[PDB]
């Protein structure tokens, strides 16, 4: 009635509303495939198997997939049960014979698992480790730009034809990059002490990029730097301020070792103690300008002049 | 509109003028269009289609001769054209080759065998 | 004429559930994007629903009226002490309006207290207060012709709380002489 | 309403595909004079006469230019 | 809920986004015209408005207090007075980003909540991080110069926006520390009622 | 079967075009409403979808063959070679969006150029799987068929050879230039 009637017109209310979602599609088995399905079922004698189904429209599936890629929960499609997103069973379009929709939504649900577990990981940091808490910042910083691309796609939904088969091929170079994160994070979640849980995590990244030696290597490198930031900060602080300022014994010398800084570690310790014996009597902001002026093996071999000349000054 | 006013629009389209200027050519157009209004040959789109295909094959443009076959079906697919023979008979006649004998080939039926 | 109308601007929209003659049929405005009329319609809907759940014992009307810029000149006028159509002497704009109404009440409470030209140093302090209240009237009504509603509440926040501080300084008893000249010190 | 707008789409479609047939046959017509010619051919007119009309007016436009 | 949402995130509630002193901003969850998923996105945005209303209530309440007519700062006094003057200035870009949302929704009539979510997901992090900085001061009755240490132990934050945002507050209240020190080191007199500056 | 066919040729099966791990895409052959001749044309098109599902399964399974890099360069070449088949399918979707009744002979004529290229590259993948072709012998294996004589097949395998020559030149610009090899179990 008068206002709620304006609602019933100017609202898309069909599957999510508690009502059998009736649909005025066009006809003509490009979109009459559900009826064409059912009658040949009944000639082949199922016998009848006429289960209740919600009969969703087409574009709303794309909107739900965009929300699943966002990482939000409590959606009418992909109802998770035990931390595992799972497609519903009454979902059918006028075409795609009720079974193929289950297959394509199963693949997108396999991607929804990868995004949902990372969102749960970030929730368990937000609600002084200095390394995980610095790692989720790089992960989050990836997530915002990814969300920008999908939220842009939602704009051209509301204002050109758009389907499933176009949006999946449009999101190909993003669904490629997310699969790398499903394997990189899997080693950072599978583990109890605070030093091994950070050392193993930081060492896995340095191994996994040397596996990949382009757009994946840029993602892995930009994820590497914002996670190796705390160690570089504490090493520079121990060098120039003459004391090791650690929180929760995060650093490996508890006053079992990352091989990232192993070719120079003797020249670090041999400075820290020699500098501490002197007082009784911006290093990340140098590594990042090095990238402005053969990746992570020879390129990492140019970071060590910055830690070695400062070393030579301290011991001399 | 009516065909008499509509012929003057054609005389203003081909010759770039106003209807107060060009009146000698419109006088000629009324002479040729009038008294030759009724169709003189039996209408069929099939013979005209098989002549446009033959003409496009004759210029070694064998690709457009079967693109015309896909364009001619859409005219039937939409269905707001009543006389499809006349417009194709006209578009074939105003055709120029970008680069002999016709009493031997297939011609339209004369309509004189019937009591018109 | 019809071929002249045929030169129109075409809609290049399409769906899968619309195959035959589908130029466009848009996505019936999803609620959270469609407002400024449908949301205000919607506010009066939930207001009427709560009034039904009460049944005459609530009766919360006036879910209309008026406009934005004249309301800005109205509230900026309230800082001058002025009376208005809604200032005597959705529906959450009453709370937003109280936050800036109680600012103007103390300005009127200052002109009532510091109008006279007993004590001579109290006269000096009273004449020094009007040197400031004219600046308060000068910074207002120079910048905004017609601005947004929230711009007014945000702009007069770093200034209006100081005007409420001046109420606890004065009465709105009060010493006089060396006593007042040392209390203010 | 609706049936007065669906016919507008169905006549834009035909006035485009007739222009495509016009350009592969290399006729000198454009979109505006073709709309006069299809209108004339709707009421029933000899194409052998109207084609001679156009082939005379296009031959007399050159003697004046 | 396009304008009511910017109004409720501005800190002025309304009986869709029902302000509750327990549940902060709370949507009332039973609506026949919207549905449970956008409800979850609205609740996710109402976390930010809940934090903003609690911040503005703490700043209005504890200016340390008003004209100061028992004192301890935020109960009466100066070092936490410097904390709130830092705190509203730190929360200022959230206000100005809301005012920019208002202009964009003025330009286009149909913009999404996912549009608003993507624009305000950078404050969605900074607000729960500074909540614990205020909460330790309230819980441990952190008197005077220990607030300086309390914000500095979290100035080892590792969200770089959070580290910089707390650095601004530390610089501000270091202003009043340097102000008392330029009195006692220079003119020989202390200027402290019930707060201290490490010299009795 | 107008949209289900583009969906099954997209590599997502459905219980008309019954995916069987033995028989690939398989129509179930007993239908009272269609008849045996269009069944044969559908089977002829299902050969292409069978090859595409096997290609995408091989690429998903081995993008990292049994583990490692030279065949990793092979699959990154392989999906990019199969890309015009996807884009021609997306163009079919727009044409069937335009006209409501288009034939299978229409689809057959449009996809009979991939009907050749797919069984030709199947043997290139099959020799690598069968002979356990390790490392740089994949380079020789694709080159002995880069003497193909279908000119689309020759060019399509040339693209793959250029791609995996990329990682050959990448390892060579390490050992010739900085003096160090960079190879785990591949050579």
């Amino acid at each position: 009635p008068d206002d709620r009637s304006w609602l019933e017109h100017h609202v898309v209310h069909q599957y999510w509303t508690a009502r059998p979602s009736q649909f005025p599609h066009s006809l003509h088995l490009h979109s009459n495939l559900a009826a064409v399905w059912d009658q040949h079922l009944y000639s082949s004698d199922p016998l009848y198997v006429p289960d209740d189904r919600v009969l969703v429209t087409e574009t709303q599936v794309i909107r739900e997939t965009l929300w699943l890629l966002s990482g939000v929960k409590k959606l009418f499609i992909f109802q998770l049960i035990d931390g595992k997103v799972t497609v519903r069973n009454n979902i059918i379009v006028t075409h795609l014979t009720h079974s193929c929709l289950r297959s394509v939504l199963e693949q997108i649900a396999a991607y929804g698992q990868v995004v949902f577990r990372l969102q749960e990981f970030i929730d368990e940091v937000m609600g002084p480790f200095r390394t995980y808490q610095a790692f989720m910042w790089a992960l989050y910083k990836y997530f915002i730009s990814f969300k920008e691309e999908l939220a842009e796609i939602e704009k051209c939904i509301i204002n050109t034809t758009i389907t499933l088969a176009i949006v999946v091929d449009k999101l190909a170079p993003r669904l490629s990059q997310l699969k790398v994160l499903h394997k990189v994070f899997s080693t950072g979640v599978a583990e109890t002490r605070n030093v091994v849980r950070a050392s193993h995590l930081l060492n896995t990244l340095y191994k996994a990029i040397l596996e990949y030696d382009e757009q994946t290597v840029s993602l892995l490198f930009s994820l590497w730097v914002e996670t190796v930031r705390p160690y570089l900060q504490t090493v520079d602080e121990w060098i120039v301020h003459g004391h090791l300022w650690d929180g929760a014994r995060e650093f490996i010398i508890q006053r079992t070792m990352v091989s990232f800084l192993k070719p120079v570690l003797k020249q670090i310790i041999m400075a820290g103690k020699s500098m501490q014996l002197l007082k009784n009597l911006e290093l990340d902001d140098v590594h990042d300008p090095l990238l402005a002026i053969t990746f992570e093996l020879t390129l990492r071999s140019c970071l060590y002049p910055h830690i070695d000349k400062q070393y030579l000054d301290c011991c001399g | 509109k009516s065909p008499n006013v509509l012929l003057q629009n054609l005389c203003c389209r081909i010759l770039g003028r106003s209807e107060a200027d060009v009146a000698q050519q419109f006088q000629y157009a009324v002479r040729v269009i009038g008294s030759n209004f009724a169709p003189t040959v039996e209408r069929d789109e099939f013979l005209v289609a098989e002549k446009i295909k033959k003409e496009l094959i004759r210029q070694r443009r064998e690709a457009d001769a079967a693109l015309f076959s896909e364009l001619h079906r859409k005219l039937h697919s939409q269905g707001v054209l009543k006389n499809k023979w006349s417009i194709l008979y006209l578009l074939l006649s105003l055709s120029e080759d970008p680069r002999s004998y016709a009493t031997l080939f297939a011609q339209a039926l004369p309509r004189d065998a019937h009591s018109t | 004429l019809w071929e002249a109308a045929l030169t129109y601007e075409a809609s290049k929209r399409r769906c899968w559930e619309r195959v035959g003659c589908p130029p466009g049929h848009r996505e019936e405005p999803y609620l959270t994007e469609a407002g400024r009329d449908a949301f205000d319609k919607f506010c009066r809907l939930h207001q009427g629903e709560l009034q039904l759940l009460a049944g005459g014992v609530l009766q919360a009307p006036q879910p209309v009226l008026v406009k934005e810029c004249e309301l800005v000149k109205d509230v900026l006028n309230v800082l001058i002490g002025v009376v208005s159509a809604t200032f005597s002497l959705p529906e959450s704009i009453s709370s937003l309006l109280s936050e800036v109404a109680e600012y103007g009440t103390c300005y009127t409470r200052l002109s009532h207290f510091s109008l006279q030209p007993k004590g001579l140093v109290f006269q000096a302090f009273t004449s020094g207060l009007r040197r400031y209240l004219q600046y308060y009237r000068a910074c207002v009504l120079s910048t905004p012709p017609t601005l947004s509603l929230l711009t007014i509440g945000f702009l007069f926040k770093k200034l209006g709380r100081q005007l409420r501080y001046l109420a606890e300084l004065c009465g709105v008893a009060f010493p006089t002489g060396v006593k007042l000249l040392s209390y203010l010190y | 309403a609706a049936a007065a707008a669906a016919n507008l789409n169905a006549v834009r479609e035909t006035m485009d595909v007739l222009l495509e047939i016009s350009r592969i046959l290399n006729t000198g017509l454009d979109m505006e004079t073709l709309s006069i010619c299809v209108r004339l051919c709707e009421q029933g007119i000899n194409p052998e006469a109207l084609s001679s009309v156009i082939k005379e007016l296009r031959k007399a436009t050159e003697a004046l230019k | 809920m396009i304008h009511e949402l910017l109004l409720a995130l501005s800190g002025y509630p309304g009986s869709i986004f029902t302000w509750n002193k327990r549940s902060g901003l709370q949507v009332s969850q039973d609506f026949p015209f919207l549905h449970p998923s956008e409800t979850s996105v609205l609740n996710r945005l109402c976390r930010l408005g809940t934090d903003y209303i609690r911040f503005t209530e703490f700043i209005e309440q504890y200016t340390g207090h008003v004209q100061q007519q028992q004192g301890q700062g935020g109960l009466h006094g100066i070092y936490l007075r410097a904390f709130c003057t830092g705190l509203d200035s730190v929360l200022q870009p959230y206000r100005q980003a809301l005012l920019d949302l208002e202009q964009e929704f003025l330009g286009d009539p149909h913009l999404s909540i996912s549009h608003v979510n993507y624009f305000l997901d950078q404050f969605q992090l900074l607000f729960p991080s500074v909540m614990v900085v205020v909460e330790q001061i309230k819980s441990q009755k952190i008197h005077g110069c220990q607030i300086l240490e309390t914000v500095y132990k979290h100035s080892c934050g590792g969200l770089p926006p959070v580290r910089s945002a707390l650095e601004k507050i530390l610089a501000v209240c270091h202003g009043v520390m340097y102000k008392q020190l330029s009195a006692w080191m220079l003119h020989g007199l202390l200027l402290d009622q019930h707060e201290e500056f490490f010299i009795k």
